């Protein structure tokens, strides 16, 4: 913790896809479900351009795309088109004098065109096994004694940096990544379980290309029409029954030749899932201006959630009544969350009667919380070196500007010579005393 | 959430004299162009919405509405129902002599009661834009001027844009539609380049109108005549209870049989 | 009906700015959401009448204050709505010059005017300085029509100007019937046997472009902060330049019409018919709707007169309320 | 001018023969050579692309100019 502290930061796709390898890229829309999963999650100008260009078998020069946009939107237009050459979708061609033409990647744009060209469980049953089996990993986070997971997924909770084992006699415990984890979104808690489960795809023979294109096939898929399993490989067995321990496709056996993508796998989305109410359950907190949370829910896990952010006082067959105490909120960053968590886990469950309000949680509130939210943490650690009392003033700013030269200026002083500079670096400007 | 709605001319007479032309460009290639702005429609957005009419001569029959080739699988669902439905409108069809130059008001009525329903199925979170391509290409009748306007002004009211391809000849009616409403029209030039010509002119969506560069607007005659001799007004004389133009003054006002009061 | 309506149509509206415009009866004070209707009755009216002008007199503090002059485009009027919702309302209302002013502008518009007034009237005590009987006497005999919205009440002497002059009086439970009362004024009202029918010399100006790149050409700044007018519309009497059409005549007293506007309201003349309404399952061997080819899925079945058709409930209010014609009956 | 009624009889034989066989997809709907023409039509440099939407204006000498049109207009209004 010398360093910064675990700041839960989700890529949103961009991050993601924008820093692999490009003929990963090239291979990976080879499919027409990753097509349309890249294309909706570009911005509305790249979005509008895609499909402008789409139909077109000429590099169009620079001039026409910086001459589609009015005067006062360059600030908001450069990223769009840097989004669509970063992410392989604009490679630049010659027009034969100058002009840097620019085209859609044929490989993309072709295996889009063979995506769109020529080349029993219930519904709400299935929503309840989402349910039971989404809520039976999280229990597991929790620590309760529904600990039904098969132990490849603690292994991958484990490896992902949310459950620690430590002093390996089994205690599973949670790190600061682990509540983090919990007061997010459900969409963005599968998809953060996909990047994590991605980023370590280099372990028991997996490609991330055949299983983003399974993901991107899952979520563009319809609950009522069943599918088959022919023309899958065995990997892809591994990874589906896997997929069946997380709960988001429903199997009926596992030798069977069905599977039933749940409504989980549906709303796999990098995204938001609202600020005052979720597609997946209508919310249920009423936030009054007493601090005063209540909760019309009945579950065990977000009980427990609402006990990691507040402390709860009533408990009725219908309802929790809990109230957001200073100690309870620094209690709840002790663990450590930055409460953008808590302001947007109150805004995605808010009930049906909180809407219609101009601000889905109490901005007032917002500001008692601020007040609330500084004696706790009031100091902050760095490991430094020193420089003090030199022997003149002109290698004063010349160390100043070494430090400043190399990125490892910390704190400087103006009066009495008394500069923090890194230690990990320091060791450059020692041997560059011994220098001069 | 945006609500395409193709209008194809499917004049029986004029893409039989097309056909019989051995051109390049025949109704099938028509047909597909406009299947292939569908998909594309709905490919460039989840949330988009498609409706395909064909306005026949005597009826206005909408047309819209596993993957076994490869295409996204509602899409090729979409195109098995328009190519069935062609199949069964234009093949199994009929012969009359009275009435055969084709008709455009109806088709744009069922589309204007199509997009007001279907506007009435969105919820209160998202809103529908909406607009009617119209793809033209016979001679549009002068008989049901009367009506035709009244669709146009509907089209004015419930904010529905208007677009226009016309294929061989020039249409003022129409024309004058996409002027009122704040639609869009274009003349194609050559045939077979259909599809490139609606693929970046006709289906950007009305935030990307005022984003493209886009053809220039032809400017539009308000011409008009009289109900007497149907030439060309510059100072015309009309009625206070028929309201009708006329051209010269006249005593008896012939429109309504009034007893004119003169002075 | 299958009557004569007055087509051309200078109705002239007379808000009040009295102390009962500031009570509280609407929800917001009845001032508010007067004006908000009103803003609602220019918009509708200039939508569906165009040759015809408004002209909005404030009434306020025993006076009568013509806040808007009787013109023909929406843009003016609803500017000054938009300024008058920050008024005061300050002191009684005055009947006599309301009318007084609205008489002296609707004296010499044309016979053949149907010149109407529309006075949306909320208070009780109607504090004219003179007597008001002479006035709907001479309105009378000046064939002017007015028409009274009431808040609150019934006053006997709205009472007596609306039989009198030959309008209609209305008094207001809700925001929904008084929007149903504006929406009945917003229609052309069929005239008496009093009007005259004369027959208006019109004029068609065709548009007109800088002629061939402006190859001779004749640049003009305009005709009622105007910039550099390359083209547009001229005026086929005096030869001016206007830039919007229709617009009557400044310097003439001719009235342009690009004749669309001609056609914007057709369909009071060829109007429509019933719809014969019937809810149950009925004989139905035509299953889908007429209008827009859906299974009818609720228990309203609309059957038209002549072809006898079938529609659902959103055609029935699509095609009595925009597109004014029935579908079939074009085939 | 709609021309002799022969060919009413003509067209309904023609295109009821023609809408039988029915969906060619991938072969029929677009050569490339026509779509190459077609962005060079829509390119601004070709047709349909009217060297419309110009609008080339003499703002020089604006205000003082500006006024002695109001002035003009003004009297020869009157
Ligand atoms: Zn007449
Ligand atoms: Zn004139
Ligand atoms: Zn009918
Ligand atoms: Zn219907």
């Amino acid at each position: 913790r010398g360093l910064n502290r675990v700041h839960l930061q989700c890529r949103n796709l961009q991050e993601f896809l924008g820093g692999l390898s490009p003929g990963v890229l090239d291979r990976l829309y080879g499919h027409p479900a990753t097509c349309l999963a890249v294309f909706r999650e570009l911005p509305s100008l790249a979005k509008n351009w895609v499909m402008r260009m789409l139909f077109l078998e000429q590099p169009l020069p620079q001039a026409a795309v910086a001459l589609w946009v009015k005067k006062e939107f360059s600030k908001a237009q450069e990223e769009s088109t840097g989004l669509l050459s970063g992410l392989r979708i604009w490679h630049t061609q010659l027009l034969p004098g100058g002009l840097q033409g620019l085209i859609l990647n044929p490989i993309f744009r072709q295996n889009l065109r063979i995506a769109l060209l020529g080349g029993a469980r219930d519904v709400p049953s299935l929503d309840k096994y989402a349910e039971e089996r989404w809520e039976v990993v999280l229990h597991f986070m929790v620590g309760s004694p529904s600990a039904a997971v098969s132990q490849d997924l603690a292994q991958l909770l484990s490896q992902a940096g949310l459950m620690k084992s430590t002093e390996p006699g089994e205690p599973p415990c949670i790190t600061s990544a682990g509540f983090q984890f919990l007061l997010l979104d459900t969409p963005a808690q599968l998809w953060y379980f996909m990047l994590q489960y991605l980023q370590t795809a280099q372990s028991r023979g997996m490609d991330l290309v055949e299983i983003l294109s399974f993901l991107f096939q899952l979520s563009f898929s319809t609950l009522g029409k069943d599918y088959s399993v022919e023309g899958m490989s065995d990997s892809l067995l591994n990874f589906l029954q896997h997929l069946r321990e997380f709960g988001l496709v429903f199997q009926r056996k596992r030798k069977s030749r069905r599977y039933y993508p749940t409504r989980l796998a549906i709303n796999l989305s990098s995204g938001v899932s609202g600020a005052g109410g979720t597609v997946h359950q209508p919310g249920f907190i009423v936030v009054e201006t007493n601090y005063r949370l209540y909760a019309y829910t009945e579950s065990e896990l977000q009980i427990a959630l609402i006990a990691l952010f507040s402390e709860m006082l009533y408990r009725f067959p219908n309802m929790v009544v809990a109230q957001v105490t200073r100690e309870s909120v620094q209690q709840a960053i002790a663990s450590g969350i930055t409460a953008q968590q808590i302001i947007h886990f109150l805004r995605t469950r808010a009930h049906p009667v909180m809407l219609k309000q101009t601000p889905v949680l109490p901005p007032t509130i917002t500001d008692q919380i601020r007040l609330w939210e500084l004696e706790r943490d009031r100091l902050r650690f760095t490991e430094g070196v020193l420089y003090n009392q030199f022997l003149s003033q002109v290698d004063f700013e010349l160390l100043l500007a070494h430090a400043r030269e190399l990125g490892v200026l910390v704190f400087e002083n103006s009066a009495k010579r008394l500069m923090v500079v890194t230690p990990a670096g320091h060791s450059d400007v020692k041997r560059f005393w011994k220098r001069q | 959430l945006n609500l395409l709605v193709i209008v194809v001319d499917a004049n029986p007479i004029w893409w039989g004299k097309q056909a019989l032309k051995e051109s390049q460009f025949t109704l099938s290639k028509c047909i597909d162009a406009v299947m292939v702005l569908g998909n594309s429609h709905l490919f460039m957005n989840r949330s988009n919405k498609l409706a395909v009419i064909a306005s026949h001569i005597q009826e206005s029959r909408f047309l819209y509405p596993g993957s076994k080739d490869g295409k996204y699988e509602l899409l090729t669902s979409a195109n098995e129902v328009i190519v069935e439905e062609i199949k069964d409108l234009m093949t199994k069809s009929d012969i009359k002599g009275q009435h055969t130059e084709t008709l455009l008001a109806g088709s744009l009525a069922k589309a204007l009661c199509y997009i007001h329903r279907m506007n009435k199925e969105v919820k209160d979170n998202q809103e529908m834009k909406s607009r009617i391509l119209v793809i033209k290409a016979a001679e549009d009748s002068a008989l049901q001027y009367m009506n035709f306007m009244n669709v146009i002004f509907a089209a004015q009211k419930q904010n529905i844009l208007i677009d226009a391809c016309v294929l061989d000849s020039d249409s003022g009616l129409l024309q004058q539609a996409c002027d009122i409403t704040g639609g869009l029209y274009l003349k194609v030039p050559q045939m077979p380049s259909l599809l490139q010509y609606l693929l970046w002119v006709f289906l950007p969506d009305q935030d990307q109108r005022s984003q493209l560069i886009l053809p220039p607007p032809v400017h539009v005659d308000y011409r008009a005549a009289c109900f007497c001799h149907r030439n060309l007004i510059e100072i015309g004389y009309v009625c206070s209870v028929c309201l009708s133009i006329f051209c010269n003054f006249s005593p008896i006002c012939t429109t309504c049989e009034t007893a004119f009061k003169i002075s | 009906g299958q009557v004569r309506l007055g087509m051309m149509r200078h109705l002239y509206v007379v808000v009040d700015g009295s102390r009962t415009m500031e009570d509280q009866d609407l929800k917001p004070n009845r001032l508010t959401c007067t004006l908000k209707l009103l803003e609602y009755f220019v918009e509708e009216y200039f939508d569906q009448n165009p040759i015809s002008q408004i002209g909005i007199i404030v009434t306020k503090s025993k006076r009568a204050e013509k806040l808007t002059e009787l013109s023909g485009n929406p843009r003016k009027h609803i500017t000054s709505l938009k300024k008058a919702v920050d008024m005061t309302c300050h002191g009684e209302p005055s009947l006599y010059n309301s009318l007084s002013i609205a008489m002296q502008t609707l004296k010499h518009m044309p016979g053949h005017t149907s010149r109407e007034v529309l006075i949306i009237f909320s208070s009780l005590t109607t504090c004219d300085p003179s007597n008001i009987y002479d006035l709907i006497k001479t309105l009378k005999a000046a064939k002017i029509r007015v028409s009274v919205i009431g808040l609150s009440a019934e006053v006997r002497v709205c009472t007596v100007l609306a039989r009198e002059t030959g309008g209609t009086y209305h008094v207001i439970l809700d925001e929904s019937h008084y929007k149903e009362l504006l929406t009945h004024h917003v229609s052309p009202p069929p005239a008496s046997s009093s009007s005259e029918c004369s027959l208006i010399r019109m004029g068609f100006p065709q548009h007109t472009i800088a002629s061939l790149s402006d190859q001779d050409a004749k640049p003009s700044f305009s005709m009622a902060e105007p910039g550099l007018t390359l083209g547009g519309y001229f005026c086929p009497q005096c030869r001016a330049k206007y830039c919007e059409l229709p617009v009557e005549c400044k310097i003439c007293g001719l009235t342009l019409v690009s004749a669309p506007h001609l056609a914007r309201s057709y369909h009071h003349l060829f109007p429509l018919d019933a719809f014969q309404e019937i809810p149950l399952e009925e004989y139905n061997g035509e299953r889908f709707c007429y209008g827009c080819q859906g299974e009818l899925k609720d228990q309203h079945v609309y059957v038209c007169a002549v072809c006898q058709n079938v529609f659902c409930v959103d055609c029935d209010v699509f095609v009595h309320d925009s597109l004014h014609c029935c579908p079939g009956c074009i085939h | 001018q709609y021309a002799t009624s022969q060919d009413i009889i003509n067209s309904f034989q023609s295109i009821r023969q023609e809408m039988e066989a029915y969906t060619p997809k991938l072969t029929q709907v677009l050569s490339s050579s026509a779509a190459s023409s077609t962005i060079t039509a829509l390119s601004p440099g070709g047709a349909l692309m009217q060297g419309g939407t110009q609008q080339a204006i003499n703002q020089m000498v604006p205000n003082d100019i500006q006024s002695e049109l109001k002035h003009l207009y003004v009297a020869v209004g009157e």
